[PDB]
């Protein structure tokens, strides 16, 4: 259950996915839990693709 | 419900126009005593309001403005008490009912039953279309001590009055019709009595009695000038404990009574709290402790040691002229439970305001919130971050008590959002207030929440307009999830449900446990998956566990030390 909370969280901090993209993860993250490590590198793998450069 | 509580947003615009309407219906539907204001603003010229019909008695002021109708019918209103008046002066005030430049505004005030304000004054402005305000002689309405109260009345229209129907004794009346000749109760009565249904001695009215009545007795009044107990006018309620002389002991009155409003009573009403001084209120004093019975009943009492620290809330003790939640305030709630008071969510909460240096609060920080469980007060939010999709912070949230309301009205607000789902997963109960939900463009899962379930009282209700069309909603899979019984949900997914179809694993709603199959094996429980010992051997078809513990197992992965199983002997 803490589980999620936390990923939630990570998603929601990462400084640059824009809204639209955070919410498309948190969406699929509520739509299944388990796939919350998947989910989790997915968005971080983005976030550090558009790091500001 | 024969009682109600009014409104508090005096000239004010409506929040939400397209519902206004709607929400003063099931506001003063079918009520007789408005514990508070009546105000009744921006109406309509061919809007019904009927509703008001029932209406006797209004504890506060009375504000009829800025309406397009040609008639408020208030022809049952007997009694204001103005126990707060507005501009802290007038028990009844019509203001601008006139077209902002066939016509409309109010034509006549009809208030053919009103004879007594306790408190307070009258002030009557720019109404084009209205007649006979000035007829009336306001001395005899005012309570005997309120004869100086003030009276401010303008009389420019733009139509001529026909004359008060010959029938009325003086020519005084609250409009063309013979029903609408006031009726005189203070100043026309033998001897030096305080209020009489006619010229006799014998014809005054008892000392108990507040508009008039009709006959002699304390249960012939019109209104209760004190207290109603069961029909009789009263001084006191009967109090609560009685000192027995031949025991030296106080043994509680079978007659005991709690002071509701202006009305005795057996025991306070649902949202309530009742103190040991007698009364039923929304509020402890000093030195008091909020304590629920082991039913469900609030109460008032004592501390033994001084009370223990407490969170408070928006418009409550230190934080009582404070407007929202900012960075200055926000660790003030770190960890707390249970908030006495409110929170608003507005715009400057959220930018935050250079003139105070107070920092713009930050996504993260709302995670205070995580723990709160309940609010005394209400829950409002104009504004959110837009990177969060949901109000998932307060997911452990269960009741707003609505005991406060934003604009003495509404116990939870959400206007002008950009959240796409409202995940309150555990909101179970709005003790009162009503609910408004609108202008969210995103904003999907209100249509599937079971509103109805959460409200206590017939008063309450969910007003809402301009959030995203249901239909759009579905065409997106944002409905509720498959296994949600009944079909209600907080939002999108298997962990949203209100009730779940099959099972719990943790907070999940899942087909089937891990019984036969599934990696981490599980036994069932209350409908709830739990997990197989560590130590427990997983099996082909069969049963892998009766419970948590180790000798629970049907087989060990490892070693047997009877009844366990342990990685040892
Ligand atoms: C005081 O309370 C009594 C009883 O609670 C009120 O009497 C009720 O009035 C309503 C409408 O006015 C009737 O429909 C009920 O049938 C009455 N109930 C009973 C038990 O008689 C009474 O009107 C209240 N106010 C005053 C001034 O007496
Ligand atoms: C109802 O209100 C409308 C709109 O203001 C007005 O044009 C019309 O005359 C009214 N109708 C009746 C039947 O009174
Ligand atoms: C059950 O069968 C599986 C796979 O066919 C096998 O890996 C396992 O050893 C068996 N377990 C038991 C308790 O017989």
């Amino acid at each position: 259950n803490k589980e999620m909370r936390n990923a939630y969280w990570e998603i929601a901090l990462l400084p640059n996915l824009n809204n639209q993209q955070k919410r498309a993860f948190i969406r699929s993250l509520y739509d299944d839990p388990s796939q919350s490590a998947n989910l989790l590198a997915e968005a971080k793998k983005l976030n550090d693709a558009q790091a500001p450069k | 419900t024969q009682v109600c509580t009014g409104t508090d947003m005096k000239l004010r615009l409506p929040a939400s126009p397209e519902t206004h309407l709607d929400m003063l219906r099931h506001l003063y539907q079918g009520c007789q005593v408005v514990q508070g204001n009546l105000e009744l603003t921006y109406l309509p010229t061919n809007a019904s309001l009927s509703f008001l019909q029932d209406i006797q008695e209004v504890q506060g002021y009375v504000l009829i403005a800025h309406n397009q109708v040609r008639q408020v019918p208030l022809q049952r209103l007997r009694i204001v008490r103005g126990t707060q008046l507005f501009e802290d002066n007038y028990a009844l005030a019509v203001l601008d009912n006139g077209d902002p430049l066939s016509p409309g505004g109010l034509r006549e005030l009809q208030l053919r039953s009103l004879t007594e304000i306790l408190k307070g004054g009258v002030l009557i402005q720019r109404n084009p279309q209205l007649c006979y305000q000035d007829t009336i002689l306001w001395k005899d309405i005012f309570h005997k001590n309120n004869q100086l109260a003030l009276t401010l009345i303008d009389t420019n229209r733009s139509r001529a009055c026909h004359p008060c129907s010959p029938m009325c004794k003086g020519s005084r009346c609250w409009g063309e019709s013979s029903e609408d000749c006031q009726s005189l109760t203070r100043t026309v009565c033998a001897g030096g009595c305080a209020r009489c249904k006619g010229p006799l001695p014998t014809d005054c009215c008892h000392e108990q009695c507040a508009a008039g009545c009709t006959g002699p007795k304390h249960s012939d009044c019109l209104a209760c000038l004190h207290f109603n107990h069961s029909g009789i006018c009263e001084l006191h309620c009967p109090a609560l404990v009685t000192y027995n002389t031949d025991t030296f002991e106080s043994m509680p009155n079978p007659e005991g009574r709690y002071t509701f409003g202006a009305s005795c009573v057996t025991a306070c009403p649902y949202n309530y709290l009742s103190t040991d001084v007698g009364s039923c209120t929304l509020v402890c004093p000093l030195h008091n402790q909020e304590v629920t019975a082991e039913d469900g009943t609030q109460r008032c009492e004592k501390c033994s040691k001084p009370c223990a620290r407490v969170c408070y809330g928006l418009g409550m003790e230190h934080l009582r002229e404070v407007r929202a939640v900012t960075s200055a305030n926000i660790q003030e709630f770190a960890g707390c439970k249970k908030i006495f008071g409110s929170l608003a969510f507005l715009p400057e909460s959220f930018d935050g305001d250079p003139a105070s240096n107070t920092a713009p609060l930050q996504p993260e920080q709302l995670q205070v919130f995580e723990t709160l469980e309940e609010i005394t007060g209400y829950l409002y939010i104009s504004a959110w971050p837009d990177s969060l999709p949901d109000l998932s912070v307060f997911q452990n949230l269960q009741v707003i008590r609505g005991r406060i309301l934003h604009n003495g009205a509404y116990s939870l607000t959400l206007q002008g959002l950009g959240i796409s789902w409202l995940g309150l997963r555990s909101l179970r109960e709005l003790g009162s207030g009503l609910a408004l939900i609108h202008h969210n463009t995103h904003l999907c899962f209100v249509h599937t929440v079971p509103w109805d379930q959460l409200f206590r009282n017939p008063h309450q209700a969910l007003l809402h307009t301009a959030n995203r069309p249901e239909d759009e909603c579905v065409g997106e899979g944002l409905a509720c999830h498959q296994l949600c019984a009944r079909g209600h949900c907080w939002g999108p997914g298997p962990t949203q449900c209100v009730n779940c179809s099959q099972f719990l694993r943790g907070q999940e709603c899942v087909e089937e446990c891990r019984v036969l199959q599934g990696l981490p094996r599980e036994y069932v429980n209350a409908r709830h998956c739990l997990p197989c010992h560590p130590e427990c051997q997983p099996q082909n078809g069969s049963v892998t566990c009766f419970g948590p513990e180790a000798d629970q197992c049907v087989a060990c992965a490892h070693y047997k030390d009877p009844p366990f199983c342990v990685a040892r002997c």
